[PDB]
């Protein structure tokens, strides 16, 4: 069961956000998307898992 | 949203602003400089425009 958590947990595509997104603030000049906690690729990072 | 120890009670107002926005804001239309909205109505397969 712990195992299966921290699977779950630290392998994973979180929904970050956007800066600048809309509505934004009157004087807003860039606009980027937020990158965050993406899907693990390799054995190492799995074996990495806390 | 939490009562406080002293006795006053934290309202969502009190961390927020509560308003009647819009599900997006990415689209914004106007007609000839006004605000506006409209519907981009698309035709069905095999049916006649008129």
């Amino acid at each position: 069961v712990d195992v299966i958590t921290a699977i779950k947990a630290q392998n994973a595509q979180v929904a970050a956000g956007q800066l600048g997104g809309t509505p934004p603030v009157k004087g807003q000049q860039l606009n980027a998307s937020i990158i965050a906690q993406t899907r693990l690729t390799s054995t190492e990072e799995f074996g990495k898992i806390l | 949203l939490k009562v406080n120890q002293d006795g006053s009670r934290v309202l969502l107002r009190d961390v927020a602003k509560i308003e009647l926005g819009g599900e997006n804001y990415d689209i914004i239309a106007e007609f000839n400089g006004q605000p506006a909205s409209g519907l981009g109505i698309k035709l069905a397969t095999g049916a006649n425009a008129l």
